């Protein structure tokens, strides 16, 4: 079974949880503040539950309900497979849901100004640096990283 | 071979430095501008990008300069038009009328050494297949430097103890040499017809005085003096001590010598300091693969 | 009648972090204690922190540093997400400095080493825990610093700057309070700087009830150094609390400092003018209008994210591979602006880097300065 959380948000002196999972036996919920909880393990599948909040039988309105053929309104819970693995659950949750910036000074710092150059700050990698067009030929440059090594490629291209 | 197993295991990536500089020329760039950019950037080789073909078509090296400079030199009173006004593509179309070699960083240093000799090249571009980007240009000097770091820490075999004469490694016959009097144009002539890195400079007698390398040819482009090739080999070398080995010097000792002074080839000189042979970095890596 | 998660009986709420409730946990059989960070799924999806929580878990699960609170296990429920973490008895370092005074030079240094080590571990793993304060530095039984709450933390990506102006104003960097763009590590250094001050003085360097004078004093990088403070550390603090991020100390510069290195334990640490883009001087809207007119005159599909940030893609005529790049306009001065070209790393072809150059070189040969 997978740990499921039952939390009654609201005040109370005595708060119990009756459910399909425990043959509707009144299970006391422990209170922190205005939250009374229970963490019980339930099998993957449909489960019905109700609350016994201070002598009155209720359901969490914010939670999915089901009305019986006899007019019994209990809360429902489909405990899904994707709810147990964190990265599957956060993936299913992801699916359910001016003025120009001031130029960072990190970018004005270069590694170019023999073949061996200083290690660059990660922030300037993949940026285009060019030299002034002297004699109808532009010089382009950029430092990229391959694995743990870095290469500053210079392209001499006429324009 | 124990050194060959070391190479067949180590990735090309490991030899790539922490932070490299790479100069790429578009094939449309005027060929003179290309050789000057090599000089200014302090790089001896440049991958070439054919924008129309959207791929690296080849490499531009000092040999390209040596070739234009000799194919097209008319005299010192008249400009090398072709060198002046010609694109890298226009000259490559001529020179290569009658393909690109590269190693992946995932390939082993042995594959790289094999590929170097197999095609008879000194500059090998390391290209990541996923990106298609050229990362670094693997040289003999660099491979030999890395193999020397391990040769020292690891034991010394039988070959290392043996002499250069006994082990018989390198070229000792048909040694192409220039003389003091010999002009640069003639030296460039030799470099073309023979396809060898350096030419030992010899005096009145067959003794080696200096060594004119394919590198010293880069200086003509640096000083913008390539228009006067009539100058002697010695006059040309005045812009900048000679290193020679003996036939009875150990292979491991000469291996340390080539790496210690970081030279491309050692000259095999006899007791009366006359040229008897030659041994290059290329041969050393071959003998070890 | 015990509320359990994992095998721990949930107890008293220790506090409420950036996003969740944090309660103690005592193991049913062993008595072992944990700190359980409860995150309501419905609540986390109410804010847009669902992705932020995914990354936070991702990072904390791959970390293992002696001065960073360990994330043992994450237990998902349909209701909420439970993050079982290591519990330290000592509580807040902040409360320590309240009850007891300031720490002695030797004791302060010890703790400053420990903190910085952890701050470095984060950065060494591309994580920048912003909101670094003695309120977030916890202490154990044996007085060891423990960095906690990565709610406001963020990842460092190659080529990108962070914007978020997160964390308390007192521990915040001038560029953070100024809401400017930043790299990441530098703002943690500023925070670590005020921690060191708090440790040696028992007070904050930047503090005032008059919030305007509080921010003025932060942006003017001006604080008081008491006569009891050792010049060597005043030196360190001056280098750490630099208003200029470019003139500010690095973990590297601090590791090198004379006051730091002193009695520093072994375990803690291991070991021709170029131009950025083109600079048009025209009206910011008119300048971005030109890049749109030009991006179109070049026939390249784009996406307008900000009125100053674009995410453009051009189809390769030969390789037929779609290649991407990003454009951003930045204000350099009052009179001048700059267009920044950044490469977008995709997912056999030609060459990504060269293609990026040829892409840029086109939008340039038809543009201002
Ligand atoms: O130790 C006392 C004691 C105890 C233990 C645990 C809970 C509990 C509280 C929850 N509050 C929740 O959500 C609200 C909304 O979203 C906010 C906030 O908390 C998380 C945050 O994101 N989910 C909760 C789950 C549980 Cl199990 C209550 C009492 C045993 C009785
Ligand atoms: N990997 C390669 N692919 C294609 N051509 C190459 C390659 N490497 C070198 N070349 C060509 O081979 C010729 C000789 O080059 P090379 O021996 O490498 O010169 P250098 O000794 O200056 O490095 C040149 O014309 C050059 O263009
Ligand atoms: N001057 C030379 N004359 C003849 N062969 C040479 C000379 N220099 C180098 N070689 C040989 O040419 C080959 C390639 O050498 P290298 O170009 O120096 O890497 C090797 O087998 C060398 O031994
Ligand atoms: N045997 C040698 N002794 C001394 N200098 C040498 C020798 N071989 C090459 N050089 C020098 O090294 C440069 C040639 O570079 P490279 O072709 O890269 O080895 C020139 O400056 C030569 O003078
Ligand atoms: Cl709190
Ligand atoms: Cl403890
Ligand atoms: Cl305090």
């Amino acid at each position: 079974a997978r740990p499921t959380v039952f939390r009654w948000t609201g005040g109370g002196k005595e708060v119990y949880l009756s459910g399909s999972f425990n043959n509707w036996s009144k299970l006391p919920l422990t209170r922190d503040q205005n939250n009374f909880v229970a963490i019980l393990d339930l099998p993957e599948g449909e489960h019905q539950y109700k609350f016994f909040v201070d002598g009155q039988w209720t359901h969490d309105p914010s939670e999915p309900i089901v009305t019986s053929q006899l007019g019994t309104v209990n809360n429902i819970i489909q405990v899904k497979k994707t709810d147990f693995e964190v990265f599957d659950a956060l993936m299913v949750d992801s699916q359910k849901c001016k003025a120009p910036p001031i130029l960072p000074p990190h970018l004005l710092q270069v590694i170019l100004n023999p073949a061996l150059l200083p290690e660059p700050n990660h922030v300037m990698l993949n940026h285009l640096y060019a030299l002034s067009i002297k004699d109808g030929v532009m010089v382009l440059s950029a430092t990229h990283r391959y694995k743990k090594k870095y290469v500053t490629t210079l392209l001499y291209k006429p324009i | 071979s124990v050194y060959t197993t070391f190479m067949k295991s180590h990735r090309c990536y490991d030899l790539i430095p922490t932070s490299s500089k790479l100069v790429v020329f578009d094939t449309s760039l005027q060929v003179k501008k290309a050789f000057f950019a090599l000089v200014t950037n302090g790089v001896r080789a440049a991958p070439l990008w054919d924008s129309k073909k959207q791929s690296f078509v080849g490499m531009l090296t000092i040999t390209d300069f040596i070739n234009i400079l000799h194919r097209y030199y008319k005299s010192a009173l008249v400009q090398i038009y072709e060198l002046e006004e010609h694109k890298i593509e226009t000259w490559r179309e001529v020179y290569l009328q009658d393909p690109l070699v590269c190693i992946s960083p995932n390939a082993s240093l042995f594959d790289a050494v094999s590929s170097l000799i197999r095609n008879k090249i000194h500059r090998l571009p390391v290209i990541d297949p996923e990106s298609g980007n050229t990362l670094y240009i693997l040289t003999h000097k660099r491979i030999l430097k890395f193999l020397k770091l391990f040769i020292t820490e690891f034991p010394k075999p039988e070959f290392m103890s043996k002499s250069l004469e006994e082990l018989q490694i390198g070229t000792y016959a048909n040694i192409a040499m220039v003389r003091t009097t010999t002009p640069v144009y003639v030296a460039l002539g030799i470099f073309v017809q023979h396809r060898v890195s350096a030419l030992p400079v010899v005096d009145e007698k067959g003794r080696v005085v200096d060594i004119y390398s394919k590198f010293d040819v880069i200086n003509l482009a640096a000083e913008k003096t390539y228009n006067n090739l009539d100058v002697s080999v010695t006059k040309a070398l005045q812009h900048r001590g000679v290193l020679k080995c003996y036939l009875h010097e150990t292979l491991e000792a000469i291996i340390n010598r080539l790496v210690e002074a970081e030279v491309h080839r050692l000259v095999v000189v006899d007791e009366h300091d006359v040229v008897k042979g030659i041994v290059s970095l290329s041969d050393i890596l071959q003998a070890l693969v | 009648g015990r509320v359990k998660i994992g095998h721990y009986i949930l107890g008293d709420t220790l506090g409420v972090g950036t996003f969740g409730k944090v309660k103690v946990g005592k193991h049913e059989l062993t008595g072992h204690k944990v700190a359980v960070k409860i995150l309501n799924r419905q609540k986390i999806r109410s804010l847009d922190v669902v992705g932020k929580i995914r990354r936070e878990i991702q990072n904390l699960k791959l970390f293992r540093h002696p001065h960073i609170i360990k994330l043992y296990q994450v237990i998902s429920t349909p209701s909420d997400i439970f993050m079982v973490m290591e519990y330290v008895s000592g509580g807040e370092l902040f409360d320590y400095i309240c009850k007891n005074g300031r720490l002695d030079e030797k004791e302060s240094r010890r703790l400053f080493q420990q903190i910085l080590s952890g701050v470095d571990y984060c950065h060494r793993h591309m994580v920048v825990h912003r909101d670094l304060k003695p309120e977030n530095v916890l202490l154990d039984a044996h007085m060891n610093a423990k960095i906690a709450d990565f709610g406001l933390s963020n990842m460092m990506s190659d080529g990108e700057f962070l914007r978020t102006s997160c964390g308390s104003p007192n521990y915040a960097a001038p560029e953070v309070i100024s809401g400017r763009l930043y790299a990441g590590p530098e703002v943690d250094i500023w925070s670590s700087g005020v921690i060191l001050y708090a440790l040696l003085c028992g007070t904050l360097p930047f503090d005032d009830d008059h919030v305007p004078t509080l921010f003025k004093k932060i942006c003017d990088g001006i604080f008081y150094t008491p006569q009891y403070l050792n010049p060597s550390v005043i030196s360190l603090l001056k280098h750490m609390l630099q208003v200029d991020p470019m003139k500010r100390a690095t973990i590297k510069d601090i590791r090198e400092h004379e006051w730091f290195k002193q009695d520093l334990p072994k375990y803690l640490f291991p070991e021709a003018k170029w131009h950025l883009g083109i600079r048009s001087q025209s009206r910011p809207n008119d300048i971005m209008a030109e890049v749109c007119r030009a991006i179109k005159q070049l026939d390249y599909e784009w996406k307008v994210v900000n009125p100053y940030y674009l995410r453009v893609r051009r189809k390769n005529p030969v390789t037929s591979t779609f290649s991407k790049m990003s454009l951003q306009l930045y204000q350099v001065d009052s009179r001048t602006y700059l267009l920044d070209f950044r490469s977008i790393d995709d997912e056999r072809p030609g060459s990504h880097t060269i293609e990026f150059f040829e892409m840029c070189a086109n939008l340039i040969k038809i543009l201002a300065q």
